[PDB]
């Protein structure tokens, strides 16, 4: 994609805020239409600005657009949570099809944060019968993106076996993740206690399981 | 009130030819074009092509004009102001660049500078260019977990684990309790395995009076698990 | 482009504004001779076709009675209502046609012609008689 | 005020110039719907609303011939002659009817459509063919 926007563009609660959207010589951002899309990653995005400044039915005034002669540009008035996702941008004609931008994700701060939720979950008995164990360490309703995740045999550290997923965000407008370990039974019955400790940028929750209970 | 539906999830090897409907529905299919965009992490969205159903005005990318053909029926009315059309789509010479969901949407206006501009899109599709297999899953029950001890919220679910073709979905009852549903996404294993779960957060008093049966349908592999999640408890947090 | 009589009834209203003339001229004048005289056969297509400009000259009266008068496009003073169809423009006239836009209207229909016949030539024409004088 | 249908018969000339449309919707569209066909009592009041529509279209050539058209209040160029009516201004409006105004004006009111259809038209039209050319 030669349309190039911002990088990565926070906020803060109930300001504007500015994505830029631009590119090559043929992609001039000039005698072409350009057109903004809210992008909610892996479900249904939306239009919101269309062929210019114009925007899409439905669509509050907060949002407004503007076309210099070798850029575009979105400006957001009133930042609310439900704004905290990635916009894209692209450039077109009328016979043209699209043409989309490298991406602006937004991050709108100066909101209430949350206090995580984190669950342990032992193997089961049915899979004690499958020969295996895996331990599920769930987390949700946490405010910023960062969440780092150790699994401790014993209380000492475990490397194999050990996956963490990626920060998701909950329809709530909060956040959701998980981690799970891998263990053989060997491994399940030769420990005491196992803890699941996620680090918080301003906390530290941490649960601990045992095979004997 | 257009109310499109695209086609169900299917599995392909390289080299190889797939074909994806889009059924319309509740909006007259000859009055907009028929656009065509995919998503693939690769290389991001690009769009593909449109089409016009009235005047069979075909419209594709540079890139995609010797691989994709596009394809339109005529349009059945059922009102006077709605009809079901259809708009295939074939693909041929898949290669490992062309995995990801993929769209079919509506077009703007029917006069204008921006008229084929997609304004109502369908649900997806996900494609996986694969030389492997596909292989079922392996569906396990979950032990019911404590929310809260002081509130009284247990979580129990279910564990899809070790599917190589297209994600599965999962009902509760029969589609019967939608409220605490949580799907977890799916992994990536080092064979290229992948593996999620799911969970719903019921109430400890629950357990006499209501009945939870996960149900998996995985459609590429055509199979169907039902589990019955065991109300018995072994979280030292949730027996109270 | 022409095509014809209602041609453009499923066209866009911009689109079908462009042959305001090609429906007006087919109304009115479906000229049936009558000179053969024939007892109770004329009296109802006689009725019908009387009728017939009974309604245009409701439709004229109505078009007179506002301050619009040429039989053609025309502008008015009174403001449209967000209430009525909240859309904005090229909205209306790039995707929609009449009847879906009469069919939009048609609750809110009644008193727009009351709006335009009374705080328009009930009050323009009395502003007219009160500034002409100097 | 409105008092609806001839409601300000007997109030002065100006208050009863506030209800032009009221009188003017009324008596073109009294529409009856025949369509039941019985033979020799629809001749009559067909007569009946053909001549009505004879009268109202003699009324709109006489409105049409003058520098007026437009149904609604409108000034001439043709001035007050001092022999009809020899009373000042708010003296009419503000203490007579239409009725008697009409009732005073019977003795002179032939004379003013022939000012009104040769002394206007019959020049005004001929002065702007000869100063439309500049
Ligand atoms: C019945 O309903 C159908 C469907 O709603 C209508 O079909 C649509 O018709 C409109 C125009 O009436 C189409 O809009 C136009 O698309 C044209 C496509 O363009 C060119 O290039 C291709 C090659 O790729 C050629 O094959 C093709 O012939 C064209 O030459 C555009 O060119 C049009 O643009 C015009 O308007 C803009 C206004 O901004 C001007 O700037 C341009 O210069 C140009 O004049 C226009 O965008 C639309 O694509 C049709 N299909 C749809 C909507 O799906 C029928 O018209 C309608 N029929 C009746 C009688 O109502
Ligand atoms: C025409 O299209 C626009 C945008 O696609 C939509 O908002 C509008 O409702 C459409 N018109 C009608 C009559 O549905
Ligand atoms: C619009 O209509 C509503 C109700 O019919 C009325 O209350 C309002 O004053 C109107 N506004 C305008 C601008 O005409
Ligand atoms: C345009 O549409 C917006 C959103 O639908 C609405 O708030 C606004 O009043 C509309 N303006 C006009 C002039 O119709
Ligand atoms: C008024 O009328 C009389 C007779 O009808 C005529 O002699 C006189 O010239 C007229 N005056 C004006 C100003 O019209
Ligand atoms: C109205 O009153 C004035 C003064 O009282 C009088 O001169 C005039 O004749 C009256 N109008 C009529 C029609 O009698």
């Amino acid at each position: 994609s030669v349309l190039t926007q911002s990088a990565s563009v926070s906020g803060s609660l109930g300001q504007s805020v500015t994505i830029s959207c631009t590119g090559p010589n043929s992609v001039c951002c000039s005698h072409k239409s350009i057109s903004w899309y809210q992008w909610p990653p892996g479900r249904a995005p939306t239009l919101i600005i269309y062929e210019d400044n114009e925007r899409a039915p439905g669509i509050s005034p907060r949002f407004s657009g503007y076309k210099s002669y070798w850029s575009a540009y979105l400006t957001i008035s009133d930042l609310r949570p439900e704004d905290e996702t990635t916009y894209y941008c692209c450039s077109y004609t009328h016979n043209s099809g699209c043409v989309f931008g490298t991406g602006t994700k937004v991050s709108v701060l100066g909101q209430s944060k949350a206090n995580p939720s984190v669950t342990l979950f032992p193997p089961s008995s049915e899979e004690l019968q499958a020969n295996k164990a895996t331990l599920v360490c769930l987390i949700s309703d946490f405010y910023p993106g960062a969440v780092t995740v150790a699994w401790k045999a014993d209380s000492s550290p475990v490397k194999a076996g050990v996956e963490t997923t990626t920060p998701s965000k909950q329809s709530n407008n909060k956040y959701a993740a998980s981690s799970y370990l891998s263990l053989t039974p060997e491994q399940w019955k030769s420990h005491r206690s196992y803890s699941c400790q996620v680090t918080h940028e301003g906390s530290t929750v941490e649960k601990t399981v045992a095979p004997t209970e | 009130e257009g109310q499109l539906v695209q086609s169900g999830a299917e599995l392909k090897k390289p080299g190889a030819s797939v074909k994806i409907s889009c059924k319309t529905s509740g909006y007259r299919f000859n009055f907009y074009h028929i656009n065509w965009i995919r998503q693939t992490a690769g290389r991001g969205p690009e769009w593909m092509g449109w089409i016009s159903p009235y005047s069979g005005d075909k419209n594709l990318a540079p890139a995609f004009q010797d691989r994709v053909i596009m394809t339109t029926d005529t349009e059945v009315p059922v009102t006077s102001f709605t009809s079901t059309g259809a708009a295939y789509m074939e693909i041929r010479n898949l290669k490992f660049d062309d995995t990801g969901t993929y769209f079919c949407a509506k077009g703007l206006l029917r006069d204008g500078s921006s008229t084929w501009l997609p304004y109502l899109w369908g649900q997806g599709t996900l494609l996986t260019v694969s030389s492997a297999s596909t292989k079922g899953p392996s569906v396990f029950p979950l032990a019911p977990s404590s929310k809260s001890t002081s509130g009284g919220t247990a979580a129990l679910g279910c564990l899809v684990k070790d599917y190589f073709p297209e994600p599965v979905t999962v009902s509760w009852n029969s589609g019967a309790l939608t409220s605490g549903v949580h799907t977890f996404p799916a992994v990536l294993q080092s064979s290229g395995l992948y593996s999620l779960s799911s969970v719903v957060t019921v109430p400890s008093s629950s357990l006499g009076t209501q009945t939870y049966i996960c149900n998996v349908n995985h459609k590429p592999s055509n199979t169907k698990v039902d589990k019955r999640v065991e109300p018995k408890s072994c979280d030292k947090g949730l027996e109270v | 482009v022409f095509l014809g009589f209602l041609g453009a009834a499923g066209s866009t209203m911009g689109a079908a504004s462009m042959t305001l003339t090609v429906q007006a001229r087919n109304l009115l004048s479906g000229n049936p001779d009558w000179l053969p005289d024939m007892t109770v056969w004329g009296i109802k297509q006689l009725q019908a076709r009387v009728l017939a400009v009974e309604r245009y000259l409701r439709d004229q009266q109505l078009l007179g009675i506002w301050g619009c008068s040429g039989k053609l496009i025309c502008c008015t003073n009174v403001p449209w209502n967000s209430s009525w169809s909240n859309r904005n423009l090229s909205e209306i006239w790039d995707n929609m046609t009449w009847l879906q836009w009469d069919k939009e209207i048609s609750n809110y229909t009644q008193i727009i012609y009351g709006l335009l016949e009374e705080s328009q030539n009930q009050q323009e024409k009395n502003e007219q008689d009160l500034l002409a004088l100097d």
